[PDB]
């Protein structure tokens, strides 16, 4: 099949780029808090069942050494911009010998989800993604959209709690927060969303600092649960 | 709705009986067959006086003993006629010698019938005309792909009124003169028009000489004066 | 040989905060000479030069390839390259030409503008890079050139100091060679500023 | 329109993959898999009906390779045709990294190629889900460790501590939950883990089951191959559960 | 209906639509008729302004055709092109039960895809081999009946229910009282027959594929 | 009820409607049966005649595939030689290959697999045929049936078409580690002359196979006097 | 698969093409887009969204070459647009890499006139073959060519193109048009060109004071040509003077805007 | 690769799609051809008159070569197109021949790709008529028009687009044999002023003679609009 599936409409609405867009915002919460030395992301990761493995889930992901990202929506449709982004990553390191910014890689992830709203044969992808990471100008977080829109924010969410938690954020974000602190933010921010009781294993975490990304462990992350 | 290789429930392919209803609304053509000579002939049909009427000949040569004429689609056409003459040229390159009627007449419709790739059918039907050792032969080609000999035929608008002309006329043993008259006759009645020398085409292929020649409008006139 | 037909030569060296980068002016078909106003020198941006020798029509090729690639990253990245970028895209272009090569040898140095640090590099005709950090030579009077430099340069030099030096190593050995020659055109690069000078030289 | 090729309904939704999750339980049968100590284990109905069948040609166990097994659960044929792609997998991962395909591995790239169909127009989903099992191995100490991983038509990939699939798969699952409860199934020993996914197949058919009304496979510590468990062995175990 | 318009639909009670309908452009084609003795194979046809009906396929085989031509002649380039290549590699006549076979098997691949149209032609193929005379019929839907005597066409029914009390006669028979007993049966689904709308053609032990002249034909109109 | 015009979709209950009516077809064919002994495979099917003038042999339901298996087709024909073609092409690979008569049992999963992928693909309907598989290689005797939707499964006897409940009943009453060829030959075609309806179906006639030791593990049609 | 096909590029019975006419429906509930000619350079002008406080910069290093609605194409053509955003990219790429082939090629720029006509070619394409949807922008394209000197293009959705004195496009397009045609004249210097748009714009989005947080400026322009290397290439010849696009900033604008506020208030006292 | 079968025909011999760019074809501006002895008028209607538009107007009537010109009605970013595929022939054919192209046969090769959008899987139809003139290398006047099925015709004057029926019944009256260079320049304007309004900058204008080509400026246009509005009130 090679005809079109998204198509304008006598408004000029592109009704399968809203479609996916409120598949998008159906997913769960994560978000992200720039402080003026890195970079936070989150993201909810509960079960169905505590048959199912928490350990093997992942909501948040490594795109290269300095960069990483989070997404709400559709799961198996993130996993293929993530492969993607990756090859991206690398690709650009062996021509250049450096580290892509986090402006060239969302650009190219961009330019991916715009061909799936207009080639022919194929459906938009139902998820949005935040992009955090550091390069030379400096730590950045980007939002990318179904329709393949993008932004830069200092803080935000995305998914299901995300306009509570985007006016929670509104109100406690400074511009002079150290990295510390802005975990500390994320958290809090997280856990007034959260139907349930937040633990180191229902939750996910990653971070910029000195220009690399890690996912923080579980370990890791309780000790900054007991603090909160 | 329905695709372009569906058939009917009576067994025939839809896009092929439309096309058949399109050479209807032609302008009218027709042929005769002597043991003389074949004889074709068309009412041209101009849209206005502002046309050169050089412009729109509906008689084509395809070889020199052999001519065309058409009806239905004027673009269609001289894509078939394009081919017609290659294939007349490849075969004296090959063989050195002239193409035959019969064959021409095969290698139009194996072009005629390659769509499901070409999107539709071609809306054209040509008599051609022509002599080679089998003497003075006269065919029709059709959008079904199918060919058949004729010893008198028309096709387009006025197609139905000349095959009562021909059923009471036509004998299989005419000259050039009674020829000719027939096809000036047949013309006036199923025109709209009145039939001037500048407003119809004529041509014959004798066996005498075997090459095909076009009437100009001087000796068009003779032909209607003898009526 | 190929890489001679066309003549010419080319020398970068470092300095304290500076480099100076020269050529030779000669273009030739082996021992005609066609033209005597021929420098090998491109400037990329503020703080990097490119100097390509070889084949005449391999430099003229592969330095418009290169203009134009420099332009659309520009565009896409909204930032001026660095010099370290710069010579692993220059070495890639040349191995994607692996097995049917382009016929040039390039020199490249570039300037630091924040930290003030110098980078040279030279590679073959095939892309493969030599980084050292006192000087590299390319071209018809290669390995006269590569014995000079060895003599006369020391560590440490600023940017006049460094251009006699320069010049004499370029001169002295361009005279030992038939298809280089013709004076030297050369330019001093500071993170401030960029000179660029003619040099006299013999007429033979 | 959006009920019949993959395109979004206005909710956000795919509904020929929800109908493709339908066609799962349409077939009938219930499989069960647990983890323990040293092992993995999965226990799936085997259902002749006809009397003129010939029971060791139908199974729903296949191996991938040497040390992957599988389990279908859905329509038979779509998920013949996922075992066929797998095994060609596996042998392309081994020619280009010169050593055989982690199972962690391998569900994520069937997962993928379940993810191509819900994105591309005109290749019908696969109404199975796919349960994969083998021992993978640890950097650390270099020790090896039971896996389970389930992957579904739409293609999510997911890890588990136990999983029932199939008809009655609701009230299988509640019954799994309650037994959890008292020790965590990777302390148990096979035995155990085995008196607990007879007795869940048992609850959920609401019927009694003999050697042959089942099929099992394994993986240990012991053998990390993927092998049949002999009918003796299920034998014991029922009637170690018919006692207590 | 809305189960009619496309070869890839089965309907509700396993019926494909599509290829019936092909099947009616071979039933009201023009009549033809073939018959068989021990060593011969005899086709008639009604070809009334000649319209071609009759096609030689190679030395040893040959056919008739109804329904549309265009497709006739398709099929007849197809195995005239086969039989030269057999020749061409072992020196000898493409054996008749392979010829029946890629013709069944070429007709099918034609009801099977959406990119295909299905062939609305009927042939009757007669030959003669190493194992002797052979008459097959081939249809739209890909079948292929190898018979002692049929008719296809217009008005068919006739002619089949002549040859139905004859046909235990016919391998007693000769060439002669063969082609008579073809020319009455085709004379049944029918104006008279006269040399000049009937073909007559032949093929057997000691005869290559022929159609009779309108000389030839004489002696039996 | 947009759903059931293409094999592609998925109906809201989770089945796949074309498939079904593709199974249809083959449920009011002619019936076959077939026997697993200790020493073969015998297959026996009911030709249903359309005209009394056909010669013997025609329209032939049963083919060899390699020395040691072989075919028998319920339902379409002609979609059935198509899987026949198929066959001998994996059977051939094997020995060039492989240097091995195909297992019995990779015989089946291949025909299996290649009838289900035209379950899945918009462009393509699935087969109107059941087939029935019989070989004798090294892994003995062996019967396998596969249907439209690619549905594989192995078999001690097993009858298909419009007469399978009936004969189904009578093929319970055989011992089948007991049971030989020649025995077998008798047995069925008994059923397949009880469950014939002669109201609708007027003429017809058996055709019968086997692979045995007799044989020479050689799959065969038997010879006419056996019956 | 074939029921299900929406015939993209189908014709309707009077001649009309449907998608065309439905994604140019689309540009009309854009963020307005303004350009105006004068003697001195191109003005092209935009309004922005309403200005969250979390919004962050992207921090690039060189800051003329991408706002949020105005792009550099080559150094003597910059354009703005309205309608679908990434469908914008896509073809903004598609003029970047045509633009400087020619000057591969040619080693001169490209002319305005042709570098539009290419654009436009790229969406008449897909009106015609291929059974997708059309892309959904309209481009201004402001260039400096010697040929014909400063000009200012537009695009639409059906790959038509042209040339204006002032034009506006997306949301208040008519209200524009209609001041436009009243203040402007053949004989507007830059700065006067600036002040003109910034009180078009101040009346569209209806504010009495105009936010320089919800604007933006651009300007294509002619200064003064850089070095003149003699010794590197002895036969180059550039001339006095080089185009340049350029992105205003808020230290640029200040002084321009109360100029505008001025005019706005010697406007409200008349009536 | 899309491959769908867009036209087709319908149950009484209609192609649908190809009236439908007819259709698209008399809703487009209207546009006039006039042969006269030694010289080839084309003159066409413009949008509008606005004080926005830019005075150097973009260009409605195309060069294909030296000697040979084209005027359009209809979609004019398919006309764009066409007229790209007109001009990379002419120079194909001075490549493979040396001779200059002559009209009738570049005619021929434009009709001939109208026809082929007409039976071509996956693509419309060109909604565009075209007028064709030029001189051969032996000064005689040609002038031809094509519509969108691919049929071609000789015309002495024609006009296409809208009100085309009303401007040619108009002509057929009053047109004379052998008329001169300016005479052509009257009779053209005061053809198209039967369909437009006013005729101040709502008309551009091209006349062709053997070797010679002329875009008409504002001011000799002005001349012979006021000379022609002074004989309609008559």
């Amino acid at each position: 099949s090679a005809y079109g599936l998204t198509t304008f409409s006598p408004s000029g609405r592109l009704v399968q780029i809203e479609y996916a867009t409120t598949a998008a915002s159906k997913g769960t919460t994560a978000l992200g808090v720039k402080a003026m030395d890195g970079v936070v992301i989150a993201a909810e990761k509960k079960t169905t069942s505590p048959l199912a493995a928490s350990l093997t889930v992942q909501k948040v992901f490594v795109l290269d050494d300095h960069v990483g990202c989070t997404y709400s929506g559709i799961g198996p449709d993130c996993r293929v911009l993530v492969d993607a982004a990756r090859k991206a990553c690398q690709k650009y390191r062996l021509t250049y010998h450096e580290p892509m910014p986090v402006s060239q890689l969302v650009r190219h992830i961009s330019s991916l989800y715009q061909e799936f709203t207009q080639s022919g044969g194929v459906r938009p992808f139902g998820c949005s993604l935040l992009v955090a990471g550091a390069d030379s100008q400096g730590n950045h977080l980007y939002q990318v959209d179904p329709s393949g829109t993008f932004w830069a924010w200092k803080a935000t969410s995305i998914g299901k709690g995300s306009t509570d938690a985007k006016t929670f954020l509104e109100k406690r974000y400074t511009n002079e927060m150290e990295i510390e602190d802005a975990v500390h933010t994320a958290l809090l921010t997280l856990k007034e969303g959260f139907d349930g009781t937040m633990t180191a294993e229902n939750t996910q975490v990653g971070r910029v600092s000195e220009g690399k990304f890690e996912l923080f462990t579980v370990d890791q992350l309780k000790d900054y649960l007991d603090q909160i | 709705d329905r695709g372009v290789n569906t058939f009917s429930p009576e067994g025939r392919i839809f896009q092929i009986e439309y096309a058949i209803e399109a050479i209807k609304l032609g302008s009218t053509s027709l042929g005769i067959q002597t043991p003389d000579a074949v004889v074709i002939a068309a009412e041209k049909r101009v849209p206005s006086v502002l046309v050169d009427p050089s412009s729109m000949n509906k008689i084509l040569e395809i070889d020199y003993h052999m001519g065309t004429v058409l009806s239905g689609m004027v673009a269609d056409a001289r894509i078939l006629v394009e081919h017609a003459r290659v294939e007349a040229q490849n075969h004296r390159f090959t063989y050195d010698e002239p193409m035959r009627v019969e064959s021409c007449a095969l290698a139009t419709c194996d072009l005629s019938v390659r769509f499901g790739l070409m999107s539709r059918p071609f809306g054209v039907s040509l008599l051609i005309a022509g002599v080679d050792e089998n003497g003075p032969q006269l065919w029709q080609t059709d959008p079904s792909g199918t060919y058949t000999r004729y010893d008198a035929q028309a096709i387009g608008a006025g197609a139905e009124a000349a095959q009562t002309v021909f059923n009471e006329i036509y004998h299989r043993n005419m000259t050039v003169e009674e020829a000719e008259t027939l096809a000036v006759r047949i013309l006036k009645q199923v025109m709209e028009e009145e039939l001037t020398k500048s407003n119809i085409e004529i041509a014959i292929v004798p066996a005498s000489t075997g090459k095909l020649e076009v009437y100009d409008q001087t000796k068009i006139q003779r032909i209607i004066d003898r009526l | 040989s190929i890489l001679t037909y066309s003549g010419g030569s080319c020398l970068a060296m470092a300095g304290d905060g500076c480099f100076v980068i020269v050529s030779d002016n000669r273009l030739g078909e082996q021992l005609k000479t066609i033209s005597m106003e021929v420098p090998k020198l491109h400037v990329i941006n503020e703080s990097i030069v490119l100097g390509l020798t070889g084949l005449r029509t391999d430099q003229q090729t592969f330095s418009e390839k290169v203009r134009f690639r420099n332009e659309l990253y520009k565009l896409r990245e909204e930032r001026e390259i660095g010099g370290k970028a710069f010579a692993a895209l220059v070495s890639s272009m040349l191995y994607e030409a692996r097995f049917g090569p382009w016929f040039v040898e390039p020199v490249i140095a570039s300037i630091d503008k924040r930290t003030g640090e110098v980078y040279l590099c030279a590679m073959d005709l095939i892309g493969a890079p030599c980084e050292p950090e006192d000087y590299v030579c390319a071209g018809t009077c290669a390995e006269s050139l590569h014995g000079m430099c060895e003599a006369l340069w020391r560590p440490g030099l600023g940017p006049e100091e460094l251009f006699e030096v320069a010049a004499q190593a370029m001169l002295s050995a361009c005279d030992r060679d038939s298809l280089s020659g013709y004076g030297a055109v050369a330019a001093i690069v500071t993170r401030d500023k960029m000179t660029t000078r003619l040099i006299n030289g013999r007429k033979d | 329109f959006d009920k019949y090729i993959t395109v979004f309904s206005p909710e956000g939704s795919l509904y020929q993959v929800e109908y493709a999750f339908k066609a799962v339980t349409y077939a009938g049968l219930l499989t069960v898999a647990i983890r323990c100590k040293d092992a993995v284990l999965v226990f799936t109905q085997h259902n002749v009906p006809d009397r003129l069948m010939r029971p060791d040609t139908i199974t729903s166990l296949h191996n991938i390779n040497k040390d992957i097994g599988t389990c279908i659960t859905g329509r038979a044929p779509d998920g013949k045709s996922l075992v066929q792609k797998a095994r060609q997998e596996a042998s392309e991962y081994k020619y280009r990294y010169g050593s055989p395909i982690p199972v962690s591995v391998l569900a994520k790239r069937v997962a993928d190629m379940a993810q191509v169909r819900t994105q591309h127009a005109g290749l019908r989903l696969m109404g199975v889900v796919m349960t994969f099992l083998g021992m993978e191995q640890n950097d650390a100490d270099g020790s090896w460790v039971p896996q389970i991983y389930c992957v579904d038509p739409a293609g999510w990939c997911g890890s588990y501590h136990a999983c029932a699939i199939g008809k009655k798969q609701i009230e299988a699952n509640a019954f799994l939950e309650k037994k959890q409860k008292n020790a965590p199934f990777h302390t148990l020993s096979q035995k155990d883990a085995a008196m607990i996914a007879l007795a869940a197949l048992q609850s959920a058919l609401g019927a009694s089951l003999k050697a042959t009304d089942v099929e099992v496979g394994r993986c240990s510590v012991e053998d990390h191959c993927f092998r049949r468990v002999p009918d003796e062995d299920v034998e014991e175990w029922l009637t170690a559960l018919a006692e207590a | 209906n809305q189960y009619d318009t496309n070869t890839t639909t089965w309907s509700p009670t396993g019926r494909l639509f599509q290829v019936e309908y092909a099947n009616e452009a071979v039933n009201n084609g023009s009549a033809a008729v073939g018959t068989k003795n021990k060593d011969f194979v005899v086709l008639t046809a009604l070809k009334r302004s000649y319209q071609e009906k009759v096609f030689k396929l190679d030395d040893h085989v040959g056919m008739a055709i109804a329904g549309l031509v265009a497709d006739g002649r398709m099929l007849a380039r197809f195995v005239r092109t086969e039989c030269m290549n057999y020749r061409y590699m072992h020196d000898s006549d493409n054996p008749l039960p392979l010829i029946a076979e890629i013709v069944g098997e070429k007709y099918q691949r034609h009801i099977q895809f959406a990119g295909k149209r299905p062939f609305g032609v009927g042939l009757l193929i007669a030959g003669y081999d190493s194992t002797g005379p052979h008459l097959y019929h081939t249809v739209p839907s890909g079948d292929v009946f190898d018979f002692k005597a049929t008719a296809m066409g217009l008005r068919s029914q006739a002619a089949r229910t002549y040859l139905e009390k004859h046909f235990e006669s016919f391998p007693d028979c000769g060439l002669d009282e063969l082609i008579m007993h073809a020319l009455k049966a085709l004379a049944a689904a029918t104006a008279e027959l006269n040399i000049k709308n009937t073909t007559i053609a032949i093929v057997g032990k000691g005869t290559p594929f022929m159609v009779l002249t309108e000389e030839a034909a004489r002696k039996y109109l | 009820t947009e759903h059931d015009q293409s094999t592609d979709i998925f109906s809201a209950d989770g089945r796949v409607f074309q498939v079904e009516y593709a199974c249809k077809a083959v449920d009011n064919g002619s019936t076959a049966v077939a026997a697993c002994c200790t020493d073969g495979v015998v297959v026996a099917v009911e030709k249903i005649l359309t005209s009394r003038m056909l010669e013997e042999g025609s329209n032939d339901r049963i083919h060899a595939v390699d020395r040691q298996a072989g075919v028998c087709i319920c339902g379409m024909l002609p979609d059935g030689r198509a899987v026949v073609s198929r066959a001998r092409a994996e059977a051939e690979n094997s020995r060039d290959v492989f240097a091995t008569p195909i297992p019995g049992s990779v015989l089946a999963s291949r025909i299996g697999e290649f009838m289900h992928v035209y379950t899945t693909h918009y462009a393509y309907r699935p087969f109107g045929c059941s087939v029935i598989i019989a070989s004798y290689a090294d892994d003995g005797p062996q019967l396998f049936v596969s249907d439209p939707s690619g549905t594989v499964a192995g078999y001690y006897g097993i009858a298909l078409g419009k007469g399978k409940t009936v004969a189904k009943t009578e093929l319970e009453k055989l011992n089948f580690k007991s049971i030989t060829c020649d025995e077998a030959v008798v047995k069925l075609t008994k059923i397949l002359h009880d469950v014939h309806d002669k109201s609708k179906d007027k003429l017809y006639e058996l055709e019968v196979a086997w692979v045995c030791n007799k044989s020479n593990c050689v799959f065969q049609h038997v010879p006419n006097d056996m019956i | 698969s074939s029921r299900y096909d929406s015939r993209t590029t189908t014709f309707s019975p009077e001649g009309r093409l449907y998608q065309v006419e439905y994604a140019e429906e689309a540009i009309s509930q854009a963020g307005t887009v303004i350009g105006i000619l004068t003697t001195g350079g191109v003005v092209l002008g935009a309004e922005k969204g309403v200005q969250n406080s979390l919004f962050d910069s992207e921090n690039m290093e060189d800051k003329n070459i991408s706002g949020e609605k105005m792009y550099k194409i080559a150094s003597h053509i910059g354009c703005s647009v309205a309608g679908v955003t990434s469908d914008a990219y896509a073809l903004l790429n598609y003029a970047r890499l045509s633009a400087n082939r020619h000057h591969y090629t040619y080693q001169e720029p490209m002319a305005a006139e042709d570098l539009c006509r290419l654009l436009c070619d790229e969406k008449q394409l897909y009106t015609q073959y291929g059974g997708v949807r059309p892309f959904g922008v309209s481009f201004l394209l402001a260039g400096w060519d010697r040929h014909h000197g400063y000009q200012l293009y537009h695009t639409d959705t059906s790959g038509n193109y042209n040339a204006w004195r002032a034009y506006a496009i997306g949301q208040n397009d008519q209200v524009a048009q209609s001041l436009l045609k009243r203040d402007w004249k053949p004989e507007l210097t830059l700065d006067e060109g600036i002040v003109l748009c910034l009180r078009v714009l101040g009346k569209t989005m209806d504010t009495v004071k105009l936010s320089a947080e919800r604007l933006e400026v651009a300007v294509l322009h002619k200064v003064p040509a850089p070095a003149t290397q003699k010794l590197l290439e002895p036969y180059g010849v550039l001339p006095k003077t080089v185009p340049e696009f350029k992105i205003l900033r808020e230290t640029d604008l200040k002084p321009l805007i109360a100029e505008a506020d001025r005019q706005r208030e010697a406007e409200e006292a008349a009536e | 690769s899309y491959d769908r079968a867009i036209t087709v025909f319908s149950p009484d011999g209609h192609l649908f799609q190809v009236e439908y760019a007819q259709e698209a074809v008399r809703k487009g501006l209207c546009a006039v051809g006039v042969r006269g002895k030694d010289s080839i008028i084309f003159a066409v209607e413009k949008k509008s008159v606005q004080k926005l538009q830019d005075s150097r107007t973009i260009r409605k009537i195309y060069k294909l070569d030296e000697h040979i010109y084209l005027a359009f009605a209809g979609l004019s970013a398919d006309a764009r197109v066409l007229v790209n595929h007109a001009q990379l022939e002419c120079q194909r054919f001075r490549l493979n021949y040396e001779d200059a192209v002559d009209v009738d046969l570049l005619v021929r090769y434009v009709a001939k790709v109208q026809q082929k959008s007409t039976q071509s899987s996956g693509s419309r139809p060109y909604g565009v008529s075209t007028i064709i003139g030029g001189f051969n290398e032996n000064g005689q006047p040609h002038l031809w028009k094509t519509d969108p099925s691919g049929m071609s015709s000789a015309w002495r004057a024609v006009a296409i687009g809208r009100n085309d029926k009303t401007v040619l019944e108009f002509m057929e009256k009053s047109y004379q044999e052998n008329m001169t260079r300016d005479q052509c320049v009257h009779f053209a304007i005061k053809a198209l002023l039967e369909a437009v309004e006013s005729g101040s900058k709502n008309i551009e204008l091209v006349v062709l003679e053997n070797k010679k080509a002329l875009y008409m400026g504002d001011d000799e246009l002005r001349k012979f609009v006021v000379e022609v509005e002074k004989e309609r009130e008559e």
